[PDB]
RNA sequence: AGGAAUUCCCAGUAAGUGCGGGUCAUAAGCUUGCGUUGAUUAAGUCCCUGCCCUUUACACACCGCCCGUCGC
């Protein structure tokens, strides 16, 4: 009775819209494709997107460690890695490298995280320099 | 060689069926004195006083389950084990709406106040809306997971709350058909749920002893309402609650078990419930004088009060109440509906019509006019024409019986080794005689009108012979098994008797010795017949087969499939060579002995068949089955041909460059419209995908092509579409969203048009917002993804850095070794 | 077996 | 100079012409070899008429879940 009564309260809030509150529950309830479709639906919003990383230092420890093995599914998709590394770059900046040590599984997280995110790299530059092709052609404007 | 066809006439000996529910009806401005009951596929309207049948309401070859009358009394609506809903118009009889929704049978229906819609509930995990005045459903809820117990409305704020039979209650927003709130309180099945004192509070019926209450206000956080657990009230049934009703506008809540008594509840409310509280509290003060909280506590459990409980024959399967005293009609096993008045005696009954069981032998009077049914504890007679009882005679039991030749007498066998006499005009047992020792199966009449033969349990065949009328026993023939059936020749010469081993002994009536033995069947034999001719005996059995022989040798002639389960009956047409035949596959079928052949098939009934009948004339047929009902077939002059019957048996987009331009062209148009909009303040593509920005309908256009169709459809894209997707363009990068698809389609189109894009000055604001917001976006998506880059790479140091440490060095060494190892497939 | 079974 | 319908045909191919043989089967107003002259159009789609398959070797790069019914 108690999955069903956290289900139910999880439906009422996507169905308000209240994605930032219903961040928290999913993680608790280990939903990670409805966790993903939530963070989707946080960056298309305006004001949602800036209160993304307040809203995660509010987690506590074990949903930050759920989260966290829930970006390394997700940056494995090329579709899916910008929310990924959106996460993540929360997870670095605010917490510190010393108490990532701390995390649980974050030694095999680790090492598949690294070489997709080398792909992602290359492939973003190479769109850079194609982007500079706006540069010639404005010069060549008349 | 022409067949012809036989059609159901009727349907009588049913007063009403073990599913469904009993619901009162107002005809004519008479309230009480009218009730709808359901039959196999049929519901028939009764009147109680004078105990005739006022109309009937045609069905469609599906049993009737549930009923519901509509509001404002015009109409009732039907639920049947199909799924289709059908409502019938009362005065008219006739019913011209079809609601085919459910895919399973209809548990429930019920009303809302005003009668503009109707929910319907099926064993199916659904619960559909319709509009009853449109003729429409309006939407589906598929919240529950099993089947539907209740459904009722809310009229304050149009919610639905629904039971089922999985452990849980669910409340709907019908304006948003949203699940918001979900109640699991109770362990087992909900099978019952009213609403009670002006939809505040909310009774449930579990399978426990113990009643549980909950009181709603209105408005994990609560959303709308909430509901606390106000108590629970005891019930003397100890099983499960088969029903909770609560009458219209009324303050009494009946509660009924599966045992056949009925508890009644009286609610206090209003004045009552004060001038309770008033009588309390100055009784409590004059024993503070002889000599609260507690006092308030004792109003609430005394808030409803139970009045003494009706108590009925038998097991009660539905109810009803009506309140001007209490009028409450009931429905049990027995086809028999009793009313009683209460503020208990027991106004009328309606017995006369049916058996109280099932009847298991059935036959016709030499005439064709009367017609013989009897049962377990009763014996009726049936006229063919007017479908009326004519006389009742009580019985121990019925098995087996004939008509006598004479049209004044009948003779039955019993379950006990016993035979009885009865007139039809003094309707009175005349003799009642020890025939046999065990349980007599068969009997059968000679064609001299002199004489008759029994055979039973006890291993003997006993001869006895008319003599007021009384029967005396000439010989008796003694055998090494059991007899199932004797068929007795139409001559004089042949008898013939089915044992428990599977064959059939065929006897000399004379001198009472061995002529032939009918064997080959798996099972023992339970039907047999022979023709007027004598030439050919038919014999069906347990297994499926049925087999013709030709009494003369001995010969089999044909094996017939037949049903799909055991046969029970079997009888010849008089005049030909054609035989009728009955099994447990809920079928009738007729056979031609000569051509081995299928003509017909009888789908009537809705259970298996115990007994057949056919007329002397051979008109008409009769026939019973384990739903209590009897029905009538005729023959009828309209030739039937025998393949066109057996055929009769068989019978029973847009490409992707195309739709750019349309997304385009759609975005245009509502641009100008909505700035006309504004203009006066000083489309359904955009609410199907819900509603959104005609910018971003665009959007998902783009995000749907397929990634192969891209550029060729860039491609075929015209000029005069250009500037304006570039223009979209830079909206979508600015957000942020889908960056990559975007510039991938942005730089194609770039390259491709780059010089006609130079000429156009008009062209060139454009080019210089695009150039400013692409590399900006760009560039903070990589430093995202650098920044991410720097950070791993640092963590990744540190762990190495620990497992130095550790460094039993060559075993930790060939641990890290082996943990990184993977395994490739290579063409050596 | 019983005729009980079979026919009533 | 042979209607309506219908059959066949992509390079030494369609069409015309001559000259031999009768070969252990078939072949007589037929059958098979050999040479000479030698073209028009087409090198691609599933729209109609259909045919054959499929929808569970991790370089880079690309891509990111076919659906429904009845039985056990
Ligand atoms: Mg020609
Ligand atoms: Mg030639």
């Amino acid at each position: 009775e108690e999955q069903v009564v956290r289900q139910q309260e999880l439906d009422n809030l996507l169905h308000e819209k209240r994605y930032l509150r219903a961040l928290g529950l999913a993680i608790s309830l280990d939903r990670p494709h409805t966790v993903l479709t939530v963070i989707q639906a946080i960056r298309r919003d305006p004001e949602a997107c800036e209160k993304l990383e307040a809203t995660m230092l509010r987690l506590r420890r074990d949903q930050k460690e759920a989260l966290l093995r829930f970006c390394v599914t997700w940056n494995t998709n090329s579709r899916h890695c910008h929310e990924a590394q959106a996460v993540l770059g929360v997870l670095l900046r605010r917490e510190a490298p010393e108490e990532l040590l701390a995390y649980e599984g974050v030694r095999a997280a680790l090492e598949a995280l690294l070489p997709y995110t080398e792909r992602h790299f290359q492939r973003l530059s190479r769109t850079l320099q194609a982007a500079a092709f706006l540069d010639f052609l404005w010069h060549n404007m008349k | 060689k022409q067949y012809l066809r036989y059609v159901a006439s009727a349907v009588f000996g049913v007063i009403g069926s073990q599913k469904g529910n009993i619901v009162f009806v107002t005809l004519r401005g008479e309230k009480g004195r009218y009730v709808a009951v359901p039959a196999c596929e049929h519901v028939f309207i009764w009147d109680l006083r004078k105990g005739e049948k006022i109309l009937i309401l045609q069905g469609l070859k599906q049993e009737v389950t549930c009923l519901c009358p509509s509001p404002d009394g015009l109409h009732l609506a039907v639920g049947y084990e199909d799924g289709s809903i059908r409502i019938f118009s009362l005065l008219s009889g006739e019913g011209n709406v079809t609601f085919n929704g459910h895919k399973a049978a209809i548990t429930t229906l019920k009303y809302d106040q005003l009668g503009g819609r109707l929910a319907s509930g099926s064993k199916d995990t659904d619960i559909i809306v319709w509009d009853v005045i449109n003729e429409s459903g309006l939407y589906r809820l598929k919240g529950h997971k099993d089947a539907i117990t209740q459904a009722l409305f809310l009229r304050e704020k149009n919610l639905l709350v629904t039971s089922g039979k999985d452990t849980m209650v669910k409340w709907w927003d019908l304006d948003t058909q949203h699940c918001f709130k979900t109640m699991v309180g109770h362990r087992t099945e909900v099978w019952g749920l009213v609403l009670l004192s002006e939809e505040k509070r909310l009774i449930t019926g579990a399978s426990d002893s113990e009643l549980r209450v909950w009181d709603i206000a209105y408005l994990p956080e609560d959303r709308i309402l909430s509901c606390r657990k106000a108590g629970s009230i005891m019930r003397e049934g100890r099983d499960r609650v088969v029903n909770l009703a609560v009458d219209k506008t009324g303050r009494i809540l009946a509660c009924h078990g599966t045992d056949s008594v009925l508890e009644l509840f009286c609610i206090l409310s209003k004045k009552e419930i004060q001038k309770k509280m008033d009588k309390k509290m100055k009784k409590a003060r004059k024993k503070a004088k002889l000599h609260p909280e507690v006092n308030v506590e004792m109003s609430l459990q005394d808030e409803i009060q139970r009045v003494t409980n009706i108590k009925t024959s038998a097991k009660i399967k539905s109810f009803d109440l009506i309140h001007s005293e209490l009028k409450a009609v009931f429905l049990l096993q027995n086809n028999l509906v009793e009313l009683y008045s209460l503020n208990p005696v027991r106004t009328s009954r309606i017995t006369i019509g049916g058996h109280r069981s099932d009847v298991r032998t059935l036959s016709f009077s030499s005439d064709n006019i009367a017609v013989l049914s009897a049962a377990a504890d009763s014996i009726k007679i049936w006229n063919r024409s007017t479908l009326q009882c004519i006389r009742t005679m009580t019985c121990e039991y019925a098995l087996c019986s004939f008509f006598v030749p004479g049209d004044r007498q009948v003779v039955i066998g019993t379950k006990t080794g016993k035979l009885q006499l009865y007139d039809l005009a003094s309707g009175n047992l005349l003799e009642t005689i020890d025939a046999h020792d065990g349980a007599l199966w068969s009997m059968s009449l000679s064609p001299d009108q002199r004489g008759f033969v029994t055979g039973g349990a006890d291993k003997s065949v006993k001869f006895w012979d008319f003599e007021r009328l009384s029967v005396k026993q000439t010989r008796t023939l003694q055998l090494d098994e059991d007899v199932l059936c004797v068929s007795y020749s139409p001559n004089q010469k042949l008898l013939a008797v089915s044992l428990l081993d599977c064959t059939v002994k065929i006897f000399y009536v004379d001198t009472l010795k061995f002529f032939l033995s009918l064997y080959g069947h798996k099972l023992p034999v339970i039907c047999m017949d022979i023709s007027h001719d004598g030439a050919l005996i038919a014999t069906g059995s347990a297994d499926r087969n049925v087999k013709i022989w030709g009494l003369d040798f001995g010969d089999c002639h044909k094996s017939l499939f037949a049903h799909d389960d055991s046969v029970m009956y079997l009888q010849f047409v008089p005049k030909s060579h054609l035989f009728f035949t009955a099994g447990k596959d809920h079928k009738i079928k007729q056979w031609d002995a000569d051509k081995f052949e299928h003509i017909q098939t009888l789908e009537g009934h809705h259970q298996e068949i115990w007994c057949l009948a056919v007329s002397p004339s051979g008109d008409y047929v009769v026939s019973s089955s384990h739903d209590k009902s009897l029905r009538l077939w005729e023959r009828t002059r309209e030739p039937l041909i025998l393949e066109e019957e057996r055929e009769m048996e068989r019978e029973a987009t847009v490409k992707a460059a195309e739709r750019i331009m349309e997304a385009i062209e759609l975005y245009r148009e509502e641009t100008a419209k909505m700035k006309e909009h504004k203009a006066i303040c000083k489309n359904p593509i955009l609410m199907a995908y819900g509603s959104i920005s005609p910018s971003a309908y665009v959007l998902e256009i783009f995000k749907g092509i397929k990634s192969s169709e891209l550029e060729e459809s860039l491609l075929v894209l015209p000029f005069s579409y250009v500037p304006d997707i570039l223009k979209l363009f830079n909206e979508f990068i600015q957000l942020g969203s889908d960056v990559e698809l975007i510039c991938r389609c942005l730089f194609f189109l770039l390259r491709i048009h780059f010089g006609q894009i130079t000429s156009n000055q008009m062209l060139v604001p454009v080019i210089e917002k695009l150039r400013e917001t692409t590399i900006s976006k760009v560039s903070q998506v990589r430093d995202v993804i650098g920044f991410n880059m720097a950070g791993l790479d640092y963590l990744k140091r540190e762990c190495e850095a620990k497992s130095e440490v550790m460094f039993s060095h060559l075993e930790e060494k060939k641990r890290k070794r082996k943990k990184r190892e993977k395994l490739i497939l290579t063409l050596t | 077996i019983s005729v009980h079974k079979l026919k009533l």
